[PDB]
RNA sequence: AAUGAGACA
RNA sequence: AGUAAGGUCAGCUAAAUAAGCUAUCGGGCCCAUACCCCGAAAAUGUUGGUUAUACCCUUCCCGUACUACCA
RNA sequence: CACGAUAGCUAGGACCCAAACUGGGAUUAGAUACCCCACUAUGCCUAGCCCUAAACCCAAAUAGUUACAUAACAAAACUAUUCGCCAGAGUACUACUCGCAACUGCCUAAAACUCAAAGGACUUGGCGGUGCUUCACAUCCACCUAGAGGAGCCUGUUCUAUAAUCGAUAAACCCCGAUAGACCUUACCAACCCUUGCCAAUUCAGCCUAUAUACCGCCAUCUUCAGCAAACCCUAAAAAGGAACAAUAGUAAGCACAAUCAUAGCACAUAAAAACGUUAGGUCAAGGUGUAGCUUAUGGGUUGGAAAGAAAUGGGCUACAUUUUCUACAUAAGAAUAUCCACCACACGAAAGUUUUUAUGAAACUAAAAACCAAAGGAGGAUUUAGCAGUAAAUCAAGAA
């Protein structure tokens, strides 16, 4: 019956859902390092877009924010 | 892997490529030693789990089988 | 017999480089002025090949006279007929008398290099892993209790370390400790993957009545010597340094501090515990004396895993030093292609196993002396 | 009232 | 160094009325093993002294533990 | 764009009762589970978030047809317009990436590598601590009688032992091959002899040498179970199945059961029978034989010798008495009776052991009788065997070799 398969699809989740547990921190400390990164590729990206427009520096009142960033 | 139970000669080499596969030697029988000169071809040996070469006998330093005398 | 070993070319032609270099160390004492230091050492070798070259000069006029032997028989007369059949016929015997001395000697004085066969050897029996059931967890017990009988027809002495048996009437693993004489020289060879085949009689695969191949590895490995630290004034070198910490005046005019240096090995235990110089000094030769001591089990440890983790192997039936086949009544070793019947007296240990080990023994000295004697050659080219 | 099968098509 | 402090069945505990549980040995139940039921065996680290012994003290031995500070 | 059970988060309020977690009790080898008791988050109201389900009627929306036509199963088959989705299985409701009031999260979603399969439905068989109905005449429970396990002895295995057989070894081995070993038997061991070495012949005799996993023979067993096999027919296909008596696809023969026969009337009862198969069940050692091995030796003959029981166990005989013991004797008798004691001496029970003698035999080590001797045993732990009437039990006798 088709149970052959539910119970392959149970074990997998049961063991992925101890695997977060066992290291819930590591994959914190990763999450906040790929996020730093997005938010520093974001940066370059707008820094980018400025300087080929011919200017020095950021148009004035500009400050690019973290959107990337916990908030509510 | 069972149910096909043996001792198979088999070798590491490093292509001309640069990179490090494991190579099989068919027939019975054989001298290869350590920095030697082979040639490989793509024939896969269905018995052996990731072994996808084998040297050809007869080129460079690996001769063909040697009949019993 | 030994008069084949002999007539091959290498034994020969060896025995003449002896007959050359024996030659040639007279030759240089008796007329170049060698020096002292070099004249000793010409003169210790002349004396450890002076029965060598004799042996070897007997067996050429041994030979020349089986040459006689040829010609006589072509020259026939009919009264001459009798002479050579009563004379050659026993010459000939006679010459076969005596080239077995010279050849049994040859090998009985050579002796191949041996090392260890002096220290107590610990046999460990396992349960191979290849087939379900009991299959092989029995067989394990009977080939176990083997070399215990052997032990006693040996006249060695049986000390178990420990035993433990499986829930089906068998062994899952089990170690003992065999000390005698010549221990590790006859039980060398046992060391591997012992595969059988049988019909399963007593146990749990007792139920289905169908020819089963089980195997079980038995591990040798010689247990190495004592350890005793020998230290002295010689092998320490002690820095009164001084120290560092809390003390006011007493550490500032103070050197409360030892450095144990270890000449012969190069080790660096340094103690500055206490206050005094004497309290430093007292834990500082413990220290020196323990990490030693653990240095050397550290390289037994290393000697054994190295040894027990070959004959291992990866515990397959692929590899394999003897079968034991029940059905057809066959212990075969496949190193020397030996076939033994009669496997009810050859598990009882006894003469079974003692006839099984001789020609292994034999067979590893032909193989080095084979090699030996091409080897001579290679020195020689 | 927990456990067991190896080289049978 | 000094001081403290302990050794008991194979193992771990409580008592000195040397017991309890487990392990070990024998048997039963089951197709066989384990569980389970039944029966038996088993020790006071060491020496000396403690009416006489043991729980005590002493000697030997192993191992455990604290402290080694002001200049 | 808007919404979305339940669980979960943030803030405030409510709390009868239920209740993850936690604590106690019990069960169990262990029970951080099922069962019992207590109580928290929470289930509830207001405001915000999360956006997941077997979110399954596993069947998309709108118009229709009952024509064509049964893979299987299920909820019968199909046409038109349109959208979404699907390219072997595992890796994978995963890694990396984009968005998210999410931060142990959701959505999107690969590859390296491994295998030649994964998967849907069905058929027969086996099994089920699945339910319903019916039934065990030695039988599972309820229940009857006599015994085993406790002791001695006899005998058989395992282990121990020796230079000194082999085979049986869950039910279906264990007074088994043996209705039978002092030599012989005998196949075992230690010595010492013989090499056309039984016969008409043979570059051949001989082998208790290996293989019951190559076999014929002769059986064990489910089993006092009723089913097996061949011919033929049927099925909108057939792996297979084949009955309804007021009958709906089956038919007549073969084997087995049945009937009959034996135990000198019938009857009943007991014997005898019990197919096809199952367990590669037991037997190369009744004998024969395939294949493999030996051939001045694994063959043949002579002489002597296979002891011994630390210990464990199975099946038996004799007991542990008063329904008994002893004597006379067939069954209506006399006497004894573990206790008393001022001393004594005593019951039941040696089958064992010592000594003597007889029987067989070339040889007694084997058997039997007597005298002496009087030990364990005071109704036997867990557990377990047998019997439904001339049966259990008690007692007597003969025969096979
Ligand atoms: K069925
Ligand atoms: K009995
Ligand atoms: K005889
Ligand atoms: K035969
Ligand atoms: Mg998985
Ligand atoms: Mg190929
Ligand atoms: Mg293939
Ligand atoms: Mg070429
Ligand atoms: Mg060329
Ligand atoms: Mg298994
Ligand atoms: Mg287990
Ligand atoms: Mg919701
Ligand atoms: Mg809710
Ligand atoms: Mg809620
Ligand atoms: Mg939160
Ligand atoms: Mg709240
Ligand atoms: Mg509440
Ligand atoms: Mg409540
Ligand atoms: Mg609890
Ligand atoms: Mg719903
Ligand atoms: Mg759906
Ligand atoms: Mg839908
Ligand atoms: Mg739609
Ligand atoms: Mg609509
Ligand atoms: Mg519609
Ligand atoms: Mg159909
Ligand atoms: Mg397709
Ligand atoms: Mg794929
Ligand atoms: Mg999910
Ligand atoms: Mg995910
Ligand atoms: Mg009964
Ligand atoms: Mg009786
Ligand atoms: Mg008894
Ligand atoms: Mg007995
Ligand atoms: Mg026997
Ligand atoms: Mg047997
Ligand atoms: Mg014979
Ligand atoms: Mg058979
Ligand atoms: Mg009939
Ligand atoms: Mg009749
Ligand atoms: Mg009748
Ligand atoms: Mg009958
Ligand atoms: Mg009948
Ligand atoms: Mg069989
Ligand atoms: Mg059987
Ligand atoms: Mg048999
Ligand atoms: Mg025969
Ligand atoms: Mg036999
Ligand atoms: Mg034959
Ligand atoms: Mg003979
Ligand atoms: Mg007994
Ligand atoms: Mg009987
Ligand atoms: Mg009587
Ligand atoms: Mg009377
Ligand atoms: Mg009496
Ligand atoms: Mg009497
Ligand atoms: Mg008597």
């Amino acid at each position: 019956k088709n149970i052959l398969k539910i119970r392959r699809r149970k074990m997998n989740h049961h063991k992925y859902r101890k695997l977060v547990k066992r290291t819930r921190f590591l994959r914190r400390k990763v999450r906040e390092g790929r996020l730093r990164q997005k938010q520093v590729k974001f940066e370059r990206d707008l820094k980018r877009i400025w300087q080929k427009a011919g200017l020095k520096e950021a148009p004035a009142g500009w400050q690019t924010p973290k959107i990337y960033l916990k908030n509510q | 892997k069972k149910p096909n139970s043996a001792n198979r000669k088999c070798c590491r080499v490093r292509l001309s490529t640069g990179r490090e596969a494991v190579c099989f030697i068919p027939g019975e029988g054989h001298s290869l030693q350590e920095h030697h000169v082979v040639l490989v071809q793509g024939g896969r040996t269905q018995d052996l789990p990731g072994v996808k070469l084998t040297v050809v006998r007869g080129k460079y330093d690996c001769g063909h089988v040697q009949k019993k005398k | 017999d030994t008069k084949m070993l002999w007539k091959h070319k290498a034994l020969q032609k060896y025995m003449e480089n002896l007959s050359k270099e024996y030659q040639t160390l007279e030759q240089c004492l008796q007329h170049i002025p060698v020096n002292e230091e070099n004249r000793r050492s010409l003169n210790r070798r002349h004396a450890e090949l002076a029965p060598l070259a004799a042996i070897y000069q007997e067996i050429q006029e041994t030979e020349q006279a089986i040459e006689e032997l040829e010609s006589m028989c072509k020259s026939l007369n009919k009264q001459d007929e009798k002479q050579l059949q009563e004379l050659a016929l026993e010459e000939r015997q006679t010459i076969d008398q005596k080239i077995n001395m010279l050849y049994n000697e040859l090998f009985q004085s050579l002796v191949p290099k041996e090392k260890y066969d002096k220290n107590d050897v610990i046999l460990e029996v396992t349960a191979g892993r290849t087939t379900g059931g009991d299959i092989c967890q029995q067989f394990t017990r009977e080939i176990f209790d083997m070399y215990q009988n052997y032990s006693c027809y040996k006249h060695w002495q049986f000390e178990l370390l420990n035993y433990t048996p499986a829930d089906y009437g068998g062994l899952h693993h089990a170690a003992a400790r065999i000390s005698g004489d010549g221990v590790y020289k006859h039980l060398k060879y046992e060391g591997g993957i012992h595969r059988v085949q049988r019909i399963p009689e007593v146990g749990l695969s007792s139920r289905m009545q169908r020819i089963h191949t089980g195997t079980m590895s038995v591990i040798v490995l010689p247990q190495p010597d004592e350890v005793d630290v020998k230290l002295d004034p010689k092998d320490l070198r002690i820095d009164t340094f001084r120290a560092k910490g809390a003390g006011g005046q007493h550490v500032n005019k103070t050197d409360s501090a030892v450095r144990l240096v270890h000449i012969p090995t190069g080790l660096v235990v340094e103690c500055q515990q206490e206050r005094s110089q004497i309290k430093n000094k007292e834990i500082a030769f413990r220290v020196l004396r323990a990490r030693l001591y653990q240095q050397i089990i550290e390289k037994d440890k290393r000697q054994q895993q190295s040894a027990r983790k070959l004959q291992v192997g990866t515990r397959a039936q692929s590899e394999r030093i003897r079968t034991y086949n029940f059905t057809q009544d066959r212990v075969s070793d496949h190193r020397i292609a030996y076939e033994v019947r009669d496997i009810k007296e050859f598990l009882c240990g006894g003469k079974g196993l003692d006839q099984l080990i001789q020609r292994l023994l034999q067979s590893a000295d032909e193989e080095a002396i084979a090699e030996l004697l091409d080897e001579h050659l290679k020195s020689a080219k």
